[PDB]
């Protein structure tokens, strides 16, 4: 029906969809819920479901999933920027291009066997389960998605950052 | 698509010179050296960690040689692959669940093995060829 | 990722294969374009015929590029900036021909150094190839 | 750059103005304790002489001047990579080993392959520096070379190089 960006789009890469109707939930379609809380936490794994480019570059044909854990956020800057001080802060990034680090954003590294993100993986949310109540949550969102296998960090932007933004939608 | 006279021929000469029970061995062990979450699947075959690991287990050589069978009965059988191919191809999905591209991945290191082991022999017709018998063993194996 | 490991295996490959880099570069465009006759579209200009002089050039190009590539390894996306911005925008060229290209450099590579094509080398070869198609492929849009 | 891994902790030095003849490092001006605009990836270290032992030596050549080139690095001989090794480097290297000067080839004469660590890497000597760890170089080892770049030098006094065409 509409689609409304992020008024900070620049800063939080997000863009809410809208659909003419609201979707039939079944065993195959079901919304994940924003969480209430932070599992952004280091090493918290979540799982990253993609529809995006696999290692032959093919865009997958069947829905694939990987258990990312969360990074040091230190390291993930480290990795892409300079020092984490915006004065010495450089393009250096393993691929070509610059992710959107800042505050609203976190980074999950490979998983154990060294598989990623690759393009066309963005905008999937770092799914994470929390055990407490058997409830998945979109821990956040991934928006840095050309760190195929390249670069060591997904970066992934934190939903609870955007969640008052998104609510706000919502309701107009 | 149909595999043309000359090709298969090709095929069929270049695969007569193939070690059975070396080959797929080695292709087994490529695959799980160059992409380590194939590892995931043989996580019964004991040590994986070193590639000399991978290379050298046993199981694995095993496992390859029977993979290599498996591209063997596929082969005597290119114009018929999913009828061949239906059972390994329903293992693979459902008991297993290993994804499609992992046996496109499967066939290129299969290919690597075959020209790494044949030198200048593996033309770029030849490799043409059999990169069509891959990607059809891998299409008949796949969904 | 490279790790140092996989930087020194292409490093050592890379020199052993040496002067004979154009014609791998060649050989690997022409095992390309035969295998996978769908990368040819993006070379309506090109003679594609086995043996061209043209195809021999522009696999030279290549090969010199993975040679930048190769003593850059610490710093491949500026090493292959412009041909990061070459292909992903001017050219536009799907990652599906990179990865397929990269296939046909290791089956080229596998060919021609069997006795240097050591499954940790294969490994780190397929990691620096994966590395320049993503530097290439990155700003793909 | 950290090439030591990344410490934990506050930073306490960032810009420390040192002459050479301090008695200890918190007695130079700096800037403040615990002031500076870095981050752990910048933490500084050192290599003291007692601690790395360094010393030089020709190993498997034609002559005792002549071969391989081995360096010791903390008690443990290592080879050089001959990337950035030129004439320069062989110049010092063979003042260094205190023996004939007046050309300095660069590449292992006829020895194979060294074993073990290859310390040095790119040694950018301008031909006068005393021994070859005092020039600009990459760290101890630091880099992505094989044996089979191992570097040499060839200290002779320009007298017993001798060329001809045989055959024609
Ligand atoms: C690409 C062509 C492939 C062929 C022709 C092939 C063939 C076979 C064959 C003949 C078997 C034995 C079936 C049985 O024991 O009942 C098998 C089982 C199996 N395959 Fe494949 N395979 C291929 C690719 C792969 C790949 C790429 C993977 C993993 C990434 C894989 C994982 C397995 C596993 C885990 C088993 C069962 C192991 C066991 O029974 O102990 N296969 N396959
Ligand atoms: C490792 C992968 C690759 C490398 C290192 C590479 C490198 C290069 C280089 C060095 C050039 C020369 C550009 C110039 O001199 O201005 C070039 C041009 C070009 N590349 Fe690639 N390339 C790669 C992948 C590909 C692939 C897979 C394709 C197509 C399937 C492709 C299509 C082209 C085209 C069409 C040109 C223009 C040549 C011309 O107009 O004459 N590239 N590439
Ligand atoms: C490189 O050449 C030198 C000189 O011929 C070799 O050193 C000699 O080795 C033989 C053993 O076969 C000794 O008898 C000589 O006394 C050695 N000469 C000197 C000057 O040391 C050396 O072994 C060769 N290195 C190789 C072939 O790797
Ligand atoms: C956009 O940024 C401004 C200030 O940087 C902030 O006040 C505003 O809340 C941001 N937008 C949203 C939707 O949060
Ligand atoms: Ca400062
Ligand atoms: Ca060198």
């Amino acid at each position: 029906e509409k689609v409304v960006l992020h008024p900070n789009y620049s800063q939080v890469d997000i863009g809410l969809i809208k659909l003419k109707q609201k979707v039939s939930v079944n065993e195959r379609v079901m919304p994940i819920c924003l969480p209430s809380k932070d599992y952004a936490e280091v090493g918290r794994v979540g799982y990253v479901s993609g529809w995006g480019r696999n290692a032959n570059f093919k865009f997958t044909d069947h829905l694939k999933y990987v258990m990312l854990p969360v990074a040091d956020q230190d390291q993930c800057i480290r990795h892409y920027e300079g020092s984490t001080v915006p004065e010495k802060k450089t393009p250096k990034s393993p691929v070509g291009v610059q992710p959107i680090l800042n505050e609203h954003t976190f980074c999950a590294g490979m998983s154990k066997y060294q598989e990623d993100t690759c393009y066309g993986d963005a905008g999937s949310a770092f799914a994470v389960h929390d055990l407490e109540e058997d409830t998945w949550y979109a821990t956040g969102i991934l928006s840095f998605d050309k760190s195929c296998a390249v670069a060591e960090y997904g970066v992934y932007v934190k939903v609870t950052s955007i969640q008052d933004w998104v609510q706000k939608t919502i309701a107009e | 698509v149909h595999l043309t006279p000359e090709e298969k021929s090709a095929v069929t000469a270049l695969w007569g010179k193939v070690n059975v029970d070396e080959v797929g061995g080695e292709a087994l062990g490529r695959l799980l050296v160059v992409y380590p979450w194939t590892q995931r699947f043989f996580e019964s075959f004991g040590d994986l960690s070193t590639p000399d690991a991978v290379m050298g287990n046993p199981k694995v050589k095993a496992h390859g040689k029977k993979v290599l069978g498996a591209f063997s009965d596929g082969l005597a059988h290119l114009d018929n692959l999913k009828g061949t191919f239906a059972t390994l191809s329903e293992l693979h999905c459902d008991k297993l669940h290993v994804d499609p591209e992992n046996f496109r991945l499967l066939g290129n290191v299969l290919v690597c093995v075959l020209a790494h082991h044949f030198g200048k022999e593996f033309t770029p017709p030849v490799q043409a060829a059999y990169q069509k018998v891959v990607a059809g063993v891998a299409n008949a194996l796949a969904h | 990722v490279l790790s140092p490991a996989d930087k020194t295996n292409v490093k050592a490959a890379w020199g052993k294969v040496g002067a004979h880099a154009g014609e791998y570069g060649a050989e690997a465009l022409e095992r390309m374009f035969l295998s996978f006759p769908t990368t040819k579209t993006y070379f309506p200009h090109f003679d594609l015929s086995h043996g061209s002089a043209q195809v021999k050039g522009h696999g030279k190009k290549v090969a010199d590029a993975l040679t930048n590539a190769v003593a850059h390894v610490d710093d491949m996306p500026n090493a292959l900036s412009a041909l990061s911005d070459l292909h992903a925008h001017k050219l536009r060229v799907d990652p599906v021909n990179f990865k397929l290209l990269s296939h046909c450099l290791l089956v080229t590579l596998a060919a021609h150094l069997p006795a240097e094509f050591t499954p940790a080398v294969h490994a780190s070869l397929d990691k620096f190839l994966a590395s320049v198609s993503t530097v290439l492929t990155s700003k793909y849009r | 750059s950290s090439n030591f891994g990344e410490g934990s902790g506050p930073i306490w030095f960032d810009d420390l103005i040192c002459n050479g003849n301090e008695s200890a490092l918190w007695n130079c001006k700096h800037q403040g304790w615990g002031k500076h605009n870095c981050d752990h990836a910048e933490d500084a270290g050192v290599i003291c002489s007692k601690g790395a032992d360094l010393s030089l030596r020709l190993v498997d050549g034609v002559t005792e001047c002549s071969g391989r080139l081995e360096v010791r690095f903390q008690g443990e001989w290592g080879t050089i990579c001959d990337d950035g090794w030129d004439s320069y480097d062989a110049a010092v290297a063979c003042k260094q080993l205190g023996c004939p000067t007046a050309v300095t080839a660069i590449g292992r004469v006829n020895a194979s392959k060294g074993f073990g660590h290859i310390w040095l890497d790119s040694v950018s000597c301008q031909g006068h520096e005393p021994a070859i760890w005092q020039c600009k170089h990459h760290e101890w080892g630091k880099h992505y070379c094989n044996h089979n770049e191992d570097a040499g030098v060839t200290c002779s006094d320009g007298s017993d190089l001798e060329l001809r065409l045989r055959g024609g």
